[PDB]
C-alpha cells in the first residue's frame, strides 16, 4: 500500500487498524524504509551508523529520533504517537531485519 | 557496433571501480501481495545478476551514491517532496533508472525436463513429492572428517566411502590415514620407527658393526661409476657439515670415556543387518577351479582339480604354442 | 635384474601383462553424502599391480586405461633411488594410497587430477603437515626426508648419498678437479630432479611418453 | 510455503494440453474433431458431471509416458488431473465452474 | 580372528566361501554315492557341474531363483555342517546364500567375460529355496526348541485366504506443507514421525499415514491338512496354518498334495482388539519357504 493510503483509516479506531495484516506488512516495510533511506545533511545515514556502533558494542538499544521520522513519514510518527504497543512491536522486527543486513548472526546471540 | 562495444566496455569498468548502487523499496501504488512476490523475485534476480558481474552492494542508502534504482515512475520525480529520496537523488547529481530503463541496460550490456525425465528420475531417486532442500533420510550425510571417493554422474557407485568419529582418531601415534612421519635406517616413512628408535647406543653399535661389513662393498660401487656410467674407465668424495654415524659412535665412545573371488557390487539389507549381531568365537585361491582353499596340497588331491588336470582340451591354445616353440 | 660388473638390465614377468587397442538435476545433492544402501554398480577396473606402484590412474580405476602405468612406475624407482629408501610406498588398501599421495602432492593437486577423470574428491579435516602439500615440488619433501634421517645419525658414511643431501641444502638455503666433479654432478643432478617432475605428471596425456624421455637433454652423454 | 511437485504438474500440464489438442479424423467425411472439446461442450448444455476418457487415446500421446504415469500411480495423479480438467473447463466452458 | 553370529555358531565368511565352494564344486555323483547308488552313476549327467549348468540357465531364462537340495550338501564334504546350519538357522544362512548366489552370478561373468551386463544382474535380487531338509517329522511332535528350524512337511491344502497387503514401506505426508518422508519397516515396527523432518516446518502431530501411497507386499494364508508318514496312538489329523510371502502367493490350490519346505515360527497373540496384553500361549505356523 501507499503512505496516502495509511492516511485515511477504514477502521473506526486506530488500534484495530494497525493490527490488521496487510496494513502491519505495508508499515513494517515503510519503517525499513525509513531506517535504509534516512540520511543528514552532511550526508551519512545516522541510522546505518547507529545500527553499526550498536553491532559494535554488541547492545540491543536502538536511538531513534521521532522528530527524523515525523519530518520524514509523518503519519507513522502519529501511529506511533497514539499506539505505541503495536507500533513498537512491528518496528522491533523492523529493526532486526535492518540488523540483519550487516550480522547474520546478530539475531543468534540477542 | 565495435564503437558501442569499447563504449559499453569502458564504462563498465568506470561503473566498476567508481559506482555505489543503491536500491529502493517502496512503492507509489497499491497493489496485491501476490505481484509483491513478483516485485521480491524480480529485485532478487537484479540483485544477483548485478552480483554476477562483479560489483558489491551496501544495504544502506548515503551520499556517495551514485546510481539509484527504483520501482517509482521517472514522471513523479519533479512532484515529491523535499524528504523524499528522489529530491536528494537528483539535487546531488545521482542518476536514476527504473526497471524498464535498468533492464534495458541489463540486456543491452548482457531446458524443460519433460515427463520420461521426470518418470525415469521417479525410478532411481524415488519421489520428488518432498521438500528438496531437506537431508532425506536413507542417504548418509557427512558429520566427521571423512573421505569420499564418488564420481560426478554417480552412475557408479560411490567408491570409497569413509569418516572416522573423533573417539577412533584421537590416538597421535596410530592413525588410520597415513601421515608423514619419515624415519630412519631405510625404512617406509609412512609406518616410521615407532618400535625402536636409532638414538639408543646399541643401536649405533650394530648399524656400526654392519657398517665395518658395507665398506669394502661400498668401495667398487663408487669406483665403477665415479666418472663414467658405462664401463668405460682414485676416488673423490664431497666433505660434509652434516653428522655422520662413525662420529656419533666416536661421540658415544668419548661420553663411555593373492588373485582372490571376485564378489558383487551391492550387499543386500538383511546382509547389513547382520555385522550388528557379531561377536567372537599355505592358503589361497584357486582360479582354474575358482575356489578357495586351506591348503595348496589338499586342493590337489581333488577330485575337480585332478578332472581338469586329465583333461587336454582347455590347453589347446598351450598346445599349439608348445608345437611352434618345439620347431622355431 | 642389474648387474654392477657388467653394468645393464633385463626384464622378466609379463604375466600380468596385456596389449590395449582403444548435466544437474534438482535435488539428490550426493557431494555431501552416500547412500545408506548402494545399488548402483562399482566399476570393473583393471586392478591387477604390485601394493605402492599402482599408477594413480589405475587407483581411479579409469575405464580406458593407457599405457603410462609403466612410465610413472620408473618414476617411482628414481624417486626411491634418488630419496634412498626402499618402500616408499606402501599401501594397506586402495583408499590408503589415494592418501599417501594426498600426502606428498596436495589435495588440491589431486582434486584437479580427479577433475579431467570426471570424478571429484573432497577431504574435511584430515590434519597434516603441509595443508597444500608441496607447491614447489618434491625438492623439499625429499629434502626433510633425508634431514630427518641424517639428523637422527643412522645413515651409512659413505658420501655417495651426501652429495644430493649438500645439493638440496644449497637450493632450499637459496682442487680444480674438485670443482670440476662440483659442476658436473650439480649439473646432472639438478636435470635429474627436474625431469622427475615431468616424470610425475598426473595427466597422461600432459604425461610425456618414455621416447620423450630417452630425448631429454640429461641424457645426453649415454647418446 | 507448501512444496510443489514437479511431475505432478508437468502430469496437469500434459493432462491439459491433452484435453485440448487430442483429435481423430472423422469416419463419414475425414474432418479433425477434437473430441474432448467436444465432450466437454456436450457436457456444457446438460450439465454433466462426468468426462469419459479413452485410454487409447492417451496412449498415443509421447511414446506413452503420460499414460504409463497416469497408470501407475493414479491415486498420486488424481487431484492434478481433477485441477487441470478444472483449468480447461475454466477456459472453455465456465458454466460449469458455478454448480 | 573369526566372527559368530550372536545365539548362532554361523560365520558369514565360512559359510559364504563353503557355499561358494559347494556351488563351483558339486557334481551329482556325489549325491550318487551319498545315497549309497555306485552302479547308477554315468559319465555324461553327473561328472557335469550340476549348479554352475543350473545358475547358466538361471541367467539365459532370466530365472532368479535356484532350487536347492538340502540332501546335496550332505553328498558334499566341506558342506556337511552346513547342512545343519541351514536347519538350525534358516533366517541368516538363507541370506548367506542369496548373498553368494548373487556374488557366483557376478562371477560366471566376469571370469568368463560373457555379454550380459552386470546392470541387470546386480539390480537382481536373487533367492534360494532349500528343499528336501530330512526326515517328515510331525507338527504335534515338534517341540518349542524347534523353533525357527527349517521342516519338512506333507499336506493337502483345504483353502487359501485372499490376496493379504502387507505393509512394507511407509508414507507419511505434512498437513500443512505437503512435505513427505517414506520409513521402511524394521522387524514388523514401523516408526511414525512426531515432528515434521523439514527445517522450516516443524509442526508437531501433524504427519498423516496415506494408505494408499504406501507400498505393500503380497501375503497369503493357506490351511493344509497334513499328511505325517507316522501317526502316533490315536492322533486325529489337524490342520496347520501356513503363510506364504512374494511370488509364492497362489502358487497352491484346494484340493492338491503338496511338500512344503519352511521355517517353524511362534507368535503371541492379543487377547483382545482394544488392548495390546498378549497371550503367553503361543500360536505356532510355517514360514513356507519353498514348495514341490
Ligand atoms: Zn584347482
Ligand atoms: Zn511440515
Amino acid at each position: 500500500l501507499t503512505l496516502e493510503s495509511l492516511s485515511n483509516v477504514k477502521a473506526n479506531s486506530y488500534s484495530e487498524w494497525i493490527t490488521q495484516p496487510n496494513v502491519s506488512r505495508t508499515i513494517a516495510r515503510e519503517l525499513k524504509s525509513f531506517l535504509l533511506e534516512y540520511t543528514d545533511e552532511t550526508g551519512r545515514s545516522v541510522y546505518g551508523a547507529r545500527i553499526r556502533t550498536l553491532g559494535e558494542m554488541n547492545s540491543e538499544s536502538l536511538e531513534v529520533n521521532y522528530r527524523h521520522l515525523a519530518e520524514s513519514k509523518a503519519i507513522l510518527a502519529l501511529f506511533l504517537a497514539k499506539c505505541p504497543e503495536e507500533m513498537l512491536k512491528i518496528f522491533d522486527l523492523v529493526a532486526m531485519e535492518a540488523t540483519e543486513l550487516h550480522y547474520p548472526d546478530y539475531a543468534r546471540i540477542h | 557496433p565495435k564503437e558501442l562495444l569499447e563504449w559499453q566496455t569502458n564504462w563498465k569498468k568506470i561503473m566498476k571501480r567508481d559506482s555505489r548502487i543503491y536500491f529502493d523499496i517502496t512503492d507509489d501504488v497499491e497493489m496485491n501481495t501476490y505481484n509483491k512476490s513478483k516485485m521480491d523475485k524480480r529485485r532478487d534476480l537484479l540483485k544477483r545478476g548485478f552480483l554476477t558481474l562483479g560489483a558489491q552492494i551496501t544495504q544502506f542508502f548515503d551520499t556517495t551514491v551514485t546510481i539509484v534504482i527504483t520501482r517509482r515512475s521517472v514522471e513523479n520525480i519533479y512532484l515529491l517532496k523535499d524528504t523524499d529520496i528522489l529530491s536528494r537523488a537528483k539535487k546531488n547529481y545521482m542518476k536514476v533508472w527504473s526497471y524498464e530503463k535498468a533492464a534495458r541496460f541489463l540486456k543491452n550490456l548482457d531446458a524443460a525436463p519433460t515427463l520420461s525425465n521426470l518418470l525415469h528420475n521417479e525410478k532411481l531417486y524415488g519421489p520428488t513429492d518432498r521438500d528438496p532442500r531437506t537431508k532425506r533420510d536413507d542417504i548418509h550425510y557427512f558429520k566427521y572428517p571423512h573421505v569420499y571417493l564418488y564420481d560426478l554422474w554417480q552412475t557408479w557407485a560411490p567408491i570409497i566411502t569413509l569418516e572416522w568419529k573423533p573417539q577412533e582418531l584421537t590416538n597421535l601415534d596410530e592413525l588410520p590415514y597415513p601421515i608423514l612421519k619419515i624415519g630412519s635406517f631405510g625404512r617406509c616413512p609412512f609406518i616410521g620407527d615407532r618400535n625402536y628408535d636409532e638414538s639408543s647406543y646399541k643401536r649405533v653399535v650394530k648399524r656400526y658393526s654392519r657398517d665395518k661389513a658395507n665398506k669394502k662393498y661400498a668401495l667398487q660401487l663408487r669406483a665403477l661409476f665415479q666418472y663414467h656410467a658405462d664401463t668405460l674407465l682414485n676416488l673423490i668424495f664431497i666433505p660434509h657439515t652434516c653428522n655422520d654415524s662413525t662420529k656419533s659412535f666416536k661421540k658415544w665412545m668419548q661420553e663411555k670415556a593373492g588373485l582372490g573371488p571376485t564378489r558383487a557390487s551391492v550387499m543386500s539389507k538383511n546382509m547389513k543387518s547382520l555385522s550388528r549381531l557379531m561377536v567372537d568365537r599355505n592358503s589361497g585361491y584357486c582360479e582354474n577351479c575358482r575356489v578357495k582353499y586351506e591348503s595348496l596340497e589338499q586342493h590337489i588331491v581333488s577330485e575337480k582339480h585332478l578332472s581338469f588336470a586329465e583333461n587336454d582340451l582347455n590347453f589347446e591354445a598351450i598346445d599349439s604354442l608348445i608345437e611352434n616353440l618345439r620347431f622355431q | 635384474l642389474f648387474n654392477l660388473e657388467l653394468g645393464r638390465g633385463v626384464l622378466v614377468d609379463f604375466g600380468l601383462a596385456e596389449a590395449q587397442m582403444d548435466n544437474n538435476v534438482n535435488g539428490v545433492d550426493l557431494t555431501k553424502g552416500y547412500p545408506k544402501n548402494e545399488t548402483r554398480r562399482i566399476k570393473r577396473a583393471n586392478r591387477a599391480g604390485t601394493r605402492g606402484f599402482r599408477a594413480p590412474e589405475v587407483l581411479m580405476k579409469c575405464g580406458a586405461q593407457s599405457t603410462k602405468i609403466d612410465i610413472w612406475s620408473v618414476g617411482v624407482i628414481l624417486l626411491s633411488l634418488l630419496g634412498r629408501r626402499f618402500p616408499m610406498f606402501q599401501s594397506l588398501d586402495d583408499a590408503d594410497s589415494l592418501l599417501e599421495l594426498c600426502t606428498i602432492f596436495g589435495w588440491k593437486e589431486l582434486r584437479k587430477c580427479a577433475a579431467l577423470h570426471g570424478l571429484g574428491f573432497e577431504a574435511s579435516g584430515l590434519i597434516w603437515d603441509k595443508p597444500n602439500g608441496y607447491s614447489n615440488g618434491l625438492k623439499e619433501f625429499v629434502y626433510d626426508l633425508l634431514n630427518k634421517e641424517c639428523t637422527i645419525g643412522t645413515f651409512p658414511e659413505y658420501s655417495v648419498a651426501f652429495e644430493t643431501f649438500g645439493f638440496l641444502q644449497q637450493e632450499l638455503h637459496d682442487a680444480y678437479e674438485l670443482k670440476k666433479y662440483q659442476e658436473e654432478i650439480w649439473s646432472d643432478h639438478y636435470w635429474c630432479f627436474q625431469v622427475l617432475e615431468q616424470c610425475f605428471e598426473m595427466d597422461p596425456q600432459k604425461r610425456s611418453s618414455a621416447e620423450d624421455l630417452l630425448k631429454t637433454p640429461f641424457f645426453n652423454e649415454l647418446n | 510455503k507448501k512444496v510443489d511437485d514437479v511431475t505432478g504438474e508437468k502430469v496437469r500440464e500434459a493432462f491439459e494440453q491433452f484435453l485440448e489438442d487430442f483429435s481423430v479424423q472423422s469416419t463419414d467425411t475425414g474432418e479433425v474433431e477434437k473430441v474432448y472439446r467436444a465432450q466437454i461442450e456436450f457436457m456444457k448444455i446438460y450439465d454433466l458431471n462426468t468426462i469419459y476418457i479413452d485410454y487409447q487415446h492417451l496412449s498415443m500421446r509421447e511414446n506413452g509416458a503420460l499414460a504409463m504415469a497416469i497408470s501407475e500411480q493414479y491415486y498420486r495423479f488424481l487431484p492434478f488431473l481433477q485441477k487441470g480438467l478444472r483449468r480447461v473447463v475454466r477456459k472453455y466452458a465456465p458454466e460449469l465452474l458455478n454448480t | 580372528p573369526l566372527r559368530i553370529i550372536w545365539g548362532t555358531n554361523v560365520s558369514i565368511q565360512e559359510c559364504t566361501t563353503n557355499f561358494r565352494n559347494f556351488l563351483m564344486s558339486f557334481k551329482y555323483k556325489f549325491r550318487k554315492i551319498l545315497d549309497e547308488r555306485e552302479e547308477f552313476i554315468n559319465n555324461t549327467t553327473d561328472e557335469e557341474l550340476y549348479y554352475i549348468k543350473q545358475l547358466n540357465e538361471m541367467r539365459e531364462l532370466g530365472t532368479s531363483n535356484l532350487n536347492l537340495d538340502a540332501r546335496n550338501l550332505l553328498a558334499y564334504k566341506q558342506t556337511e555342517d552346513l547342512y545343519h546350519q541351514l536347519l538350525n538357522y534358516p533366517q541368516e544362512v538363507i541370506s548367506i546364500m542369496d548373498q553368494t548366489i548373487k556374488d557366483c552370478m557376478v562371477s560366471l561373468i566376469v571370469d568368463n567375460n560373457l555379454d550380459y551386463d552386470l546392470d541387470e544382474i546386480e539390480t537382481k535380487f536373487y533367492k534360494v529355496r532349500p528343499y528336501n531338509v530330512g526326515s517328515c517329522k510331525g507338527m504335534r511332535e515338534l517341540n518349542p526348541n524347534d523353533i525357527d528350524k527349517l521342516i519338512n512337511l506333507k499336506g493337502l491344502v483345504l483353502r487359501s485366504t485372499p490376496v493379504i497387503p502387507d505393509m512394507k514401506v511407509a508414507f507419511f505426508k505434512c498437513n500443512v506443507c505437503d512435505h513427505t518422508m517414506a520409513v521402511e519397516i524394521d522387524r514388523g515396527v514401523i516408526q511414525e514421525p512426531a515432528r515434521c523432518e523439514r527445517i522450516d516446518c516443524n509442526e508437531p502431530n501433524s504427519m498423516s499415514l496415506i494408505h494408499n501411497r504406501c507400498s505393500f507386499a503380497d501375503k497369503q494364508v493357506i490351511k493344509l491338512q497334513e499328511t505325517p508318514d507316522f501317526v502316533p496312538d490315536g492322533q486325529t489329523p489337524h490342520s496347520i496354518s501356513l503363510c506364504v510371502y512374494d511370488e509364492l502367493v497362489d502358487s497352491c490350490r484346494a484340493g492338491d498334495r503338496i511338500e512344503v519346505t519352511g521355517t517353524f515360527r511362534s507368535i503371541p497373540i492379543r487377547a483382545n482388539s482394544r488392548q495390546r496384553v498378549l497371550k503367553s500361549l503361543y500360536k505356532t505356523y510355517v514360514d513356507v519357504v519353498h514348495v514341490k
